């Protein structure tokens, strides 16, 4: 390649949209298929203006929840605002010092 | 919790052949592509060598294509530099890293003729304020430590860094100095470490 | 088909109080797009990341770092110095190979100009016991750097019998110290009388020489 380092997936988030009616739980799937122990996750919004405002993160109203099949993570708001239309994401971060991030396709809620 | 250790460093003759190793623990190693960086006594970062991941490629800088040669074993964690016709001027601190920076601690590897020789210490003999230290002449490789009345004296001290003579051995001076009235009240002894020889010399210094 | 990407640095030194605002130059020989990295090391340490692909800042590090730049010319910026900023500073391109550093910014405490006291020793009797003779001359806690030493043999100017030494900023009072040691045989020591030590140095109005003469 151009980089000596083996390329890894980003993660995928979903569904690609999630409709939910107010005062419930909405709940996305990061599947984020690791290769090392070494990454945090995060959970995004895009503002209309693709601004980012960082919601939640793994390890530690939005929730994230790593399941126990080591790859999926759930990321739950709670009672669910509708000034909370939009659009959110997941990515991953490598802790290296030269630290890589891959961000999950974007879905809709 | 991420660790880059490298072993085989030490003396070898010129002509001769070493073999280093960077052992990594705390990172999935068949992941990372990795690189060799030395740094010569006094001298800047040179980069030496690199593998993927992979081992799929391999690069190497001018100054030792051909001689050396980077190869990984990813089912023992471990990289490897075989350094062939090593010349006096490979001499340096040879440090492995991963491609995204983390950095082992690195090993110090000599080529030289010189055999293993502990050092002579000779005082430096005071002649307001007042000067005195020890020369500590004549020993290889590299390095000794210097204290001072066994570490109690510090406020003053300089240890220089050491030259390397012409005749291959190596040679520093370790001065303080102190107020010309202790010169009479006041015991300095020099406390001279030179692990390779398992020398450990004390040196009192007085004036003559 | 395949060149070698030259990196220069500049200055070689910068001298700074602790607080100030250090600006690190690095030039391409040719385009190196955005693979660019910064590293920091402090002496008997590895050297460690501080900046990768030009302006990403290394995991862990602070906020005063920052770099810019893109195909062949680059900065490094550190808004405000920390005493733990001064330093080394290496550039390094990835975007060929050989990867190529640049030769180092040394970024060192500013300070008033101070002259060395000097101070010279004779051979012990110790060492002329065996056959050798080293005369060490001492220049103590000076600033800034840059010291001229010249031996004189009965006021022969002497040349290539000299190796000399410089310690690392010092820590309390940002002063360098230097050792100079010339070494003779004991045949030639014991054929001459007076063996001085001139020093040149800015804090100096003029040089300094020290003396002694074999026997006392
Ligand atoms: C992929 O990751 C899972 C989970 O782990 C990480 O743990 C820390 C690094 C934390 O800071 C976060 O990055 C992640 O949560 C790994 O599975 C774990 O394996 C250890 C081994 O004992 C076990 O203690 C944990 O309970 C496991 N956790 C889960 C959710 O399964 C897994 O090993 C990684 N896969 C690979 C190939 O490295």
């Amino acid at each position: 390649l151009d980089s000596p380092d083996r390329p890894w997936n980003p993660p995928t988030f979903s569904p690609a949209l999630l409709v939910v009616t107010e005062g419930d739980n909405a709940t996305f799937t990061c599947s984020f298929s690791n290769t090392s122990e070494s990454f945090v996750l995060n959970w995004y919004r895009m503002s209309p203006s693709n601004q980012t405002d960082k919601l939640a993160a793994f390890p530690e109203r939005f929730r994230v929840t790593q399941l126990p099949n080591g790859r999926d993570f759930h990321m739950s708001v709670v009672r669910a605002r509708r000034n909370d239309s939009g659009t959110y994401l997941c990515g991953a971060i490598s802790l290296a010092p030269k630290a890589q991030i891959k961000e999950s396709l974007r879905a809709e809620l | 919790q991420v660790q880059l250790v490298e072993s085989g460093g030490g003396v070898v003759q010129p002509g001769r052949s070493l073999r280093l190793d960077c052992k990594a623990s705390g990172i999935t190693f068949s992941n990372s592509g990795m690189h060799w960086v030395r740094q010569a006594p006094g001298k800047g970062l040179e980069w030496v060598a690199v593998i993927w991941y992979d081992g799929s490629k391999r690069y190497y800088a001018d100054s030792v294509k051909g001689r050396f040669t980077i190869s990984r074993d990813n089912s023992k964690n471990t990289l490897f530099l075989q350094m062939n016709s090593l010349r006096a001027e490979d001499t340096a601190v040879y440090y492995c890293a991963t491609n995204d920076d983390y950095w082992g601690q690195g090993t110090l590897v000599t080529v030289s003729s010189a055999s293993t020789k502990g050092p002579s210490v000779f005082p430096l003999a005071p002649c307001s304020t007042a000067a005195l230290g020890c020369l500590v002449k004549d020993y290889f490789p590299e390095p000794v430590t210097v204290s001072w009345n066994s570490g109690a004296l510090t406020s003053g001290v300089h240890t220089f860094p050491a030259v390397l003579q012409s005749s291959g051995l190596y040679s520093l001076s370790s001065v303080v100095t102190v107020p010309s009235s202790s010169l009479g009240t006041k015991t300095y002894t020099c406390n001279v470490d030179h692990k390779p020889s398992n020398t450990k010399v004390d040196k009192r210094v007085e004036s003559k | 088909s395949t060149g070698e990407i030259v990196l220069t640095q500049s200055p070689a030194t910068l001298s700074l109080s602790p607080g100030e605002r250090a600006t690190l130059s690095c030039r391409a020989s040719q385009s190196v797009s955005s693979y660019l990295a910064w590293y920091q090391q402090k002496p008997g340490q590895a050297p460690r990341l501080l900046i990768y692909d030009a302006s990403n800042r290394a995991t862990g590090i602070p906020a005063r770092f920052s770099g810019s730049g893109s195909g062949t010319d680059f900065t490094l910026t550190i808004s405000s110095l920390e005493p733990e900023d001064f330093a080394v500073y290496y550039c390094q391109q990835s975007s060929n190979w050989p990867r190529t550093f640049g030769q180092g910014t040394k970024v060192e405490i500013k300070r008033t100009v101070a002259a060395p006291s000097v101070f010279i020793f004779p051979p012990s009797d110790e060492q002329l016991k065996s056959g050798t003779a080293s005369v060490v001359c001492l220049l103590n806690n000076f600033y800034p750097r840059e010291a001229k030493v010249q031996w004189k043999v009965d006021n022969a100017l002497q040349s290539g019998n000299s190796q000399e030494s410089v310690t690392e900023q010092d820590s309390k009072d940002s002063t360098y110290s230097l050792s100079s040691t010339l070494t003779l045989s004991k045949a030639d020591y014991e054929k001459h009388k007076v063996y001085a030590c001139e020093v040149t140095h800015q804090g100096l109005s003029s040089p300094v020489t020290k003396s002694f003469n074999r026997g006392e």
